DNA sequence: TGAGATTAAGTTAT
DNA sequence: TTTTTTTGATAACTTAATCTCA
């Protein structure tokens, strides 16, 4: 739960002790890019950059990874919006409410679920357009994903072509599932049977099963 | 990702759950599925296995040789037979304890096992005991049904089962020798059972108990006894005429029993059993010399080399005796069941089974020979390497090669017309 | 556009997917043609009417036969015939992808289907008619029926081409250029337009130069522009700001060039230019489709290629540029790395290896040295290439060790005349190469001035022109045209696929011509199979002439001779015992007579089997033999083209192309035994290997101990076919045209797959060559049969065979004599290996030459040779250990980085990972790097070596051996001593010396 | 504290 | 506002690290 300071707007690096061999290199990886990153207006909150780096990562067994925060608005944590309107979150919630058996809900908020953590590959975005900050975050995203992979047992990513080069991105082998994005034509995410896959992979790797309907918010 | 991958990997998980209860086919399937999983997902929690030692002690407690106090639940009683033990996990062959040997089921036992196991999926495996070329219903471990109804259904399918008795005990009564003797008398079951393993309701694990007294005796002679058509069982006698049962030939080989020498034999109230855990080339010829040159070790039993002609061919094909080849073809084409079996089998295998030769020994003897074959028939044979003749079994088999070649020629000639 | 010639083919990646063709007319104008691209499926006539959504288009393919090529094992001679079914087929075109269940021929590409079905070659000249063309833009046309539009083909005609060879130089302070903090200093362009004009111009960022320096440069004649519109390409040096520089670069990159050529520019140059453009200004490099309908931004994408052996893993990486305008962006680094094998793949190494010549001393000087070159000094064409590179060259390497600045140059009409700056080398003939320089870019950037800026501009334009020199030297345009013609692929993807993909075009053409479809259903179990046979050498030193006879295209010719194809395999018969084996052999010898069938005895695939016979039918030609015949014809044509060449560059290009086609023909066989291939055939590969082994055994048996005397030649064994009886004379007495006074004897000494080494009890070189020619003539008509032909390779002298695959010798070619100069050749020894040393090979050569001479003169009256050789070794080793005068370069090792390892704790993984985590220069997944053993200096000589890999460190480009760090000479000395010991005969002294110097037991071969 | 065999990796000839 | 096409074989030698045996 410690923190370190830098010479750039966010300078709010509150991090946990189990994230120790990350910050000492993230400082140099971010100093050379913050000057050009902070010259534009983004659509996360600028203080919401190093907010998931203080959580204990040796508690989760499956990691769901996003490629980019919402092009419009944004909170700071992936796949969370207590203003439920978006199509991707609707498609995510429908196919899991059918599986679990709960029909009455007011959103999902996947972050609160124990044993899973939502991850955003690119820690920043811009209003109106997506994937407009890839160059500023490429090496940082590589290092962060490598560290997260080193601790978790199975990784889940959204986007076939968007995550088509993830095997070379990591040097340590790991169980990886790359799923179709829930915005493509024909709604292919309906056919995506991946939550059962990741669960049964947890039982196959002698890990404690993770309840999935816990995160529902009423 | 897809449903097919989910089914494949969940079948892999199910196979991983039952790993000790596997044979060559199941090991190959498990390895292939592990390879597919680690190729698709870049990592899998389980690895490859090649040895896979068969262990059953995880479901059975340590043996008990002392009177003990009991009171939990009902007391369904189940005896343990003496002999080789085989395991039928699911739709497989018989697996021997330790080494994963694949026993050759005749026919009816495999069908009975398949029909018993097809009823449900809560049974862990099926346990069988073979003694002097016969099967018996051993312990039926199951996580869904109590073994009583498995025993009843197995009995009504066509195989034999031991009787069961249920008694309720209130206080912690001290089970002793007298209760064991009384319940084994009430079991009847004249077959030479060694131990008794009663189940415990609620507790999934089973328990085994047996009481015995050590003894030392003297060896008089070793003799073979007929228990079938060219199947012989070894046996020994004492001064008073007591019979010491031997489970199989391998037990005698490992015991290294010597004629006119004192031995240690485990004695019980009814019958006594020689104790193992006392080289191989010396005994494998010494016992053969003592019991007679005209004998050989047919796998688990003893077999006698004799005459081989029309009678053996008719007996193996389950047909009546005849005189000439025309009667042979008529009697084997009259029923369409036998001719289909003959068509699906080769001449070499059919003749080898007709004469009851071993597999590996006969194959090596044939591979260490030379033949002159004309019109798909054998007319001249000779030995090229005499090293393989060192084994007494090889010499005993080779001494009657004329009968084998006559049977081979007859079968080839008849199959030339059966097509 | 009536008479057009194709340049490139590309696709549209929008919602409305289109295919495009770029072409040029005779006058020089560019024409773009558009087609609607579909998805192609092949169905049966019965399936065709059972499609609830009617197909958009369907074309009848005629009647074709489908054959199951699954292989089964038979324990007897009751083999069922192969399942084949003849039916009418339909080729259906769908605007969007479908999911037909029972669809065949699904292993071919859609662009391949377009080419083959429409009858259009990727490269060629056509007469497009205006009936099927409609104008949609200025220069862009639309076509709905490409089959009818391309019905007329015309002979090839030459067309002008546009080239952009570009290089950049970025300022770097300590470690590496960073796009966020380090700017671009120089940008050099070689610009060639459709008018043939060749303009060389360099742009210099003026923000790194002082105002007085800018004034001095503009007085000297450097243009100082202020905006984009004030730039002219007719000047040589242009001073400008970084924003204007990037805007000019973006403007040049958006033009419709035929080729944009870099060296490692897809990973560094283009990415840097782009990222700087969006950082400083925010603009984008916009690429547009020919119809101006879909526009994309420049974004370099990575393509990872995985291995195929022992857990695949990532094996190589490439970087490509997305563009929809028909321009081909080419990186020479990837092309050279994929096609060549070298110690290093840097620009300096490739330039030194390619641009070399022989110079004759003509003048001396106090510190200068004048050379000269022409066709009289070196081979024809070398001097011209050296002069062409010398136009922009600045530094020359002499004797592969001296780096010298060029003082003055003078291009002649036949060669070059250059004066260098080196001491007076006291010889007459030397070697001049274009290689490494002695310029420290880090130091020059720290003291940046006007003169240093001009020097950097000259170096940058030299690199940009070196791109063009390597483009012309390697024949990339000719190779691209040949690959597009042969593989039936667009020009932009000729060098992007391996053998599994480049054969699908000709395979589909052959399948359509033969009207055959191959299907497999059962799974493919994998079993190892035996390979070729290598004979054990009989002697180490021979002192006699050895004659070499080599089979021509052994495995393709074996497949052609045996008709080895998956669909022609009658069956496989296996046996468990000798009775069944003999019965099956008796039945088989009469059931399948060998005028039509061929039976191959292979090793059993399972331990329980003792025999395995593969039966093949030669009545109908197989699919694989036809492809092999096509590739052999191609290779023969390219060899004929090679033999009629006089220039060095043309000869090198033709040799490379014929080698590529030979490797393709071999890869056809290799894929026939590849499990993950559609042409998988275990039995065919086993049969081909067995037949090759039989052929080499037959040659060795017939050649061993075959003396000649008078006019007769007597072979050892009868000239009988080793497979079946044939209509040839088997008498080993052969009339020869050699004179009557010749008497010699032969003895086979070695063999490898298809090569036979036959020695002769003679020393006269002309005599041996004449006898070898006569024998090669004689053993091709009387000994061999059908399509089996061998050729006499060369004569070997001073043959020193260390092992079964390593030997060094002097080579006399077929067209040579006694006075002809030999060529020293090494095969597998510690002189061609890329990871032994440089200090090692020179000593190995010297000691081997000394040993050969000393054995030739006559020695071995005592221990003798060992004593003096070990004394020399001790003296040299102690001198090297004390003086330490050798540079670090002589003790450098090379290794390729890859991610194919059984365990994640491998030291090779750890070394590269740790280097990458602490160095901005990142080693890619297929990059070859340098490493060496370095130990603390205070450590004295070590007798017992414990750990070796822990001392490995990567010497990227600028590592400095500090005072505390020294080269760990122990490993190199131990390896050298171990290699030398195995050459000698006496042992006791060898083990004694190894124990004394190091303290171990020297292993003996 | 040595000898010997075995496995993994790199590299070349064919 | 997100998505189709890959992948030649075996044989022989050398060196370091690991396992096993006097
Ligand atoms: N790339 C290769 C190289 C060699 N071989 C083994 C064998 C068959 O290809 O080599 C025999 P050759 O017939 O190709 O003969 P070689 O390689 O010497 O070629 P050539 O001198 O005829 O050009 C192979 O299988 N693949
Ligand atoms: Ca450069
Ligand atoms: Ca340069
Ligand atoms: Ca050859």
């Amino acid at each position: 739960m410690n923190s370190v300071t830098i010479s750039h707007a966010p300078y709010t690096i509150t991090y946990h002790d189990d994230w120790e061999p990350v910050m000492s290199q993230l400082v140099e990886f971010y100093n050379e890019v913050a000057s050009w990153l902070l010259r534009d207006e983004t659509s996360p909150i600028p203080d919401k950059f190093f907010i998931q780096l203080k959580q204990p990562l040796r508690n989760k067994r499956v990691c769901v990874c996003g490629i980019d925060p919402y092009p419009k608005d944004g909170t700071g944590v992936p796949f969370e919006s207590p203003n439920f309107t978006k199509k991707s979150i609707k498609e995510i919630a429908s196919s899991i409410s059918r599986l679990t058996g709960v029909i009455d809900y007011k959103g999902y908020n996947l972050n609160i679920i124990d044993g899973v953590i939502p991850w955003n590959y690119y820690l920043s975005c811009k209003l109106g357009e997506t994937k407009s900050h890839a160059i500023y975050w490429d090496k940082i995203s590589k290092l962060l994903l490598q560290h997260i992979t080193k601790h978790v047992s199975v990784l889940y990513c959204l986007g076939k072509t968007d995550f088509s080069n993830i095997r070379a991105k990591l040097e340590s082998p790991v169980t990886t599932i790359v799923g179709y994005h829930p915005a493509a034509r024909d709604h292919q995410f309906e056919k995506d049977r991946s939550f059962e896959i990741i669960n049964v992979l947890l039982e196959l790797d002698n890990k404690t099963p993770i309840n999935w309907a816990q995160g529902f918010i009423y | 990702t897809s449903s097919a991958d989910l089914t494949n990997l969940k079948e892999l998980l199910s196979l991983y759950k039952s790993l000790r209860f596997s044979d060559s086919v199941a090991i190959e399937k498990y390895n292939s599925l592990v390879e597919w999983g680690t190729s698709t997902y870049w990592k899998i929690g389980v690895q490859k296995v090649t040895n896979v030692e068969t262990s059953i002690s995880d479901y059975y407690d340590e043996v008990k040789n002392k009177p003990f106090n009991i009171d939990p639940g009902y007391y369904i009683f189940l005896p343990v037979y003496f002999g080789s033990v085989f395991i039928y996990s699911k739709g497989k062959n018989m697996v021997e304890l330790g080494s994963g040997n694949s026993f050759q089921i005749p026919d009816e036992i495999r069908s009975a096992c398949n029909k018993v196991l097809d009823s449900d999926n809560g049974i862990d495996f099926l346990r069988f005991v073979l003694l002097n070329n016969r099967w018996i219903m051993e312990d039926a471990i199951s996580k869904y049904q109590s073994p009583v109804n498995i025993f009843k259904l197995a009995s009504e399918y066509g195989l034999n089962i031991p009787n069961y008795l249920e008694i309720e005990i209130e206080e912690d009564t001290l089970f002793d020798d007298e209760l064991y003797s009384i319940m084994e008398r009430s079991f009847d079951d004249t077959f030479p059972k060694i131990s008794i393993s009663y189940i415990k309701l609620g507790e999934l694990k089973r328990q085994v108990v047996d009481f015995f007294k050590f003894s030392f005796m003297y060896i008089e002679s070793i003799k073979v006894d007929r228990i079938g058509d060219n199947i012989f069982i070894p046996s020994v006698i004492t001064k008073s005429g007591k019979k010491i049962l031997v489970k199989d030939v391998d037990h005698l080989i490992r015991s290294k029993v010597r004629e006119h020498t004192f031995v240690k034999v485990k004695k019980k109230n009814t019958f006594s059993i020689l104790y193992d855990y006392d080289t191989r080339g010396e005994v494998i010829k010494r016992i053969i010399d003592t019991i007679g040159r005209d004998y050989y070790v047919n796998g688990k039993y003893f077999s006698k080399v004799g005459i081989a002609g029309l009678k053996q061919l008719t007996n193996k094909l389950d047909i009546n005796e005849c005189a000439t080849v025309d009667e042979l073809v008529d009697e084997i084409n009259k029923s369409g069941t036998v001719k289909r079996k003959i068509k699906n089998q080769s001449v070499f295998d059919l003749s080898r089974e007709c004469l009851g030769y071993p597999e590996a020994d006969f194959i090596t003897l044939v591979n260490n020979m030379r033949f002159k074959i004309e019109n798909c028939k054998v007319v001249n044979f000779n030995i090229e390497n005499t090293n393989c003749l060192n084994n007494p079994s090889i010499e005993t088999i080779y001494g009657n090669f004329n009968q084998f070649v006559s049977i081979f020629n007859t079968v080839t000639d008849v199959k030339k017309r059966l097509f | 556009g009536m008479d057009v010639r194709c340049i490139n083919w590309f696709e549209s990646h929008g919602e409305n997917r289109f295919l495009y063709l770029k072409s040029r007319c005779r006058n020089g104008e560019t024409v773009f043609i558009r087609f609607p691209h579909y998805f192609y499926y092949v169905v049966t006539d019965e399936i065709y009417q059972s499609l609830s959504p009617p197909p958009f288009n369907a074309r009848p393919m005629g009647k074709m036969r489908t054959i199951d090529i699954d292989e089964t094992i038979s324990y007897n001679l009751d083999i069922k015939d192969r399942k084949c079914s003849v039916a009418d087929m339909w080729l259906i075109e769908e605007p969007k992808k479908r999911s037909i269940q029972n669809a065949t021929m699904d292993e071919f590409f859609n662009i391949s289907w377009f080419y083959i079905s429409n009858g259009i070659s990727p490269d060629g000249c056509y007469s497009l008619d205006e009936q099927y063309l409609t104008k949609i833009n200025n220069g862009c046309y639309h076509c709905d029926d490409p089959r009818n539009c391309f019905a007329k083909e015309i002979p090839r005609f030459d067309i002008p081409r546009s080239y952009l060879f570009l290089d950049i130089e970025c300022h770097f302070d300590k470690k590496f250029p960073s796009v966020f903090i380090n700017p671009i200093s120089h940008t050099s362009y070689c610009y060639i337009d459709l008018s043939g004009k060749r303009l060389l111009f360099t742009l210099i960022n003026e923000e790194m130069l002082t105002e007085q320096e800018i004034q001095e440069a503009v007085d000297r004649g450097c243009l100082r522009i202020q905006s984009l519109m004030e730039m002219d390409y007719e000047r040589e040096l242009v001073l400008c700001s970084e924003i204007v520089l990037l805007r000019i670069a973006k403007q040049l990159l958006e033009l419709t060039f035929d080729y944009v050529v870099t060296f490692n520019g897809h990973n560094f140059d283009l990415r840097y230019i782009t990222n700087r453009l969006e950082l400083l200004t925010g603009e984008k490099i916009i690429f547009r489709s020919p119809d101006k309908k879909e526009a994309v931004h420049l974004c370099i994408y990575e393509r990872n290629q995985s291995s195929h052996k022992g857990v695949c893993g990532m094996a190589n990486t490439t970087f490509h540029v997305n563009n929809n305008n028909g321009t081909i962006f080419f990186d020479l680094y990837s092309f050279i790395q994929k096609s060549e094998k070298l110690d290093s793949y840097k620009l300096d190494s490739i330039s030194k290896n390619a641009f070399s010549c022989m110079g004759k001393v003509l003048n001396r000087g106090v510190r200068e040295m004048t050379f000269i070159g022409d066709d009289t000094t070196d081979a024809k064409g070398k001097a011209d290439t050296f002069a062409k590179v010398l136009t922009t060259g600045n530094y020359v390497t002499v004797d592969e060790d001296i780096i010298c600045k060029v003082i003055r140059k003078d291009i002649l009409e036949n060669g070059f005349k250059v004066v260098l700056s080196c001491p007076t080398l006291p010889n007459d003939i030397y070697k001049l190469s274009f290689g490494k320089d002695d310029i420290d870019l880090a130091q020059m950037y720290k003291d940046y001035n006007l003169n240093i800026a001009l020097d950097m501009a000259r170096y940058c334009i030299h690199d940009a022109c070196l791109c063009q020199y390597l483009w012309e030297y390697y024949g990339v345009e000719t190779k691209t045209d040949a690959g597009a013609a042969t593989y039936v692929l667009p020009q932009s993807m000729v060098f992007e696929y391996r053998a599994s993909t480049i054969i699908k075009g000709p395979l589909l053409k052959l399948l359509l011509e033969t009207k055959t479809i191959l299907v497999r259903s059962e799974t493919k179990q994998k079993f190892p199979y035996e390979g070729g046979k290598v004979f054990a050498p009989k002697q180490k030193m021979f002192s006699n002439n050895v004659l070499i006879f080599d089979y021509n295209s052994l495995y393709p010719n074996v497949c052609i001779f045996g008709n080895l194809s998956p669909e022609t395999l009658v069956g496989v018969v296996v046996s468990t015992n000798r009775l069944e084996e003999e019965i099956n052999n008796q039945l088989l010898l009469q059931k399948y007579p060998p005028p039509r069938y061929i039976t191959v005895h292979c090793e059993p695939r399972l331990p329980n089997l003792i025999s395995e016979i593969a039966i093949f039918d030669r009545s109908i030609e197989g699919t694989i033999p036809r492809l092999l015949r096509t590739f052999l014809a191609e290779r023969a044509r390219y060899k004929k083209m090679l033999k009629q060449a006089t220039s060095s560059t043309e000869k090198a290009i033709y040799d490379s192309m014929q080698y590529t086609y030979k490797i393709v023909a071999n890869s056809v066989y290799g894929l026939m035994g590849f499990r993950n291939s559609a042409l998988y055939s275990y039995a065919s590969a086993k049969s081909c290997t067995s037949i090759g082994r039989r052929m080499i055994l037959y040659l060795e048996s017939v050649l061993n101990g075959a003396e000649l005397s008078n006019g007769m030649l007597r072979f050892a064994n009868t000239l009988s076919n080793p497979f079946y009886m044939d209509d040839r004379d088997i008498n080993p007495i052969v009339k020869t045209s050699l004179p009557i006074d010749y008497r010699f004897r032969f003895r086979s000494v070695y063999g490898d797959t298809d090569s036979v080494f036959t020695e002769i009890d003679s020393q006269d070189v002309d005599k041996s060559i004449e006898i070898a020619k006569e024998l090669e003539r004689l053993i091709n008509s009387r000994v061999l049969f059908n399509n089996f032909k061998i050729e006499f390779e060369a004569v070997y002298k001073n043959l020193i065979m260390q092992s079964k695959k390593k030997y060094t010798t002097m080579k006399y070619s077929a067209s040579s004599n006694s006075k002809s100069v030999p060529e020293r050749i090494n095969k597998g020894t510690s002189e061609t290996r890329r990871d032994v040393s440089k200090f090692h090979k020179n000593m190995i050569k010297t000691y081997k030459t000394r040993l050969s001479e000393m054995l030739s003169e006559g020695r071995m009256n005592s221990n003798q040779v060992c004593i003096d050789i070990l004394r020399s070794l001790e003296t040299d080793l102690r001198s090297e250990f004390d003086s330490r005068s050798s540079p670090l370069e002589l003790f450098m090792l090379s290794r390729m980085h890859h991610s194919n390892y059984k365990s994640a704790d491998n030291p090779n993984m750890y070394l590269v990972t740790e280097y990458n985590k602490n160095n901005p220069e990142t080693i890619e997944l297929g990059e070859r790097y340098y490493f060496a053993y370095i130990c603390p200096a205070n450590v004295p000589w070590t007798k017992k070596l414990v750990n070796i890999k822990t001392y490995e460190t990567i010497i990227d480009r600028s590592f400095k051996l500090g005072s505390n760090q020294r080269i760990f000479y122990e490993v190199y000395f131990k390896r050298l001593t171990s290699e030398i010991v195995n050459l000698l005969d006496n042992k006791v002294l060898c083990i004694s010396f190894f124990q004394r110097m190091f303290g171990s037991r020297p292993t003996f071969y």
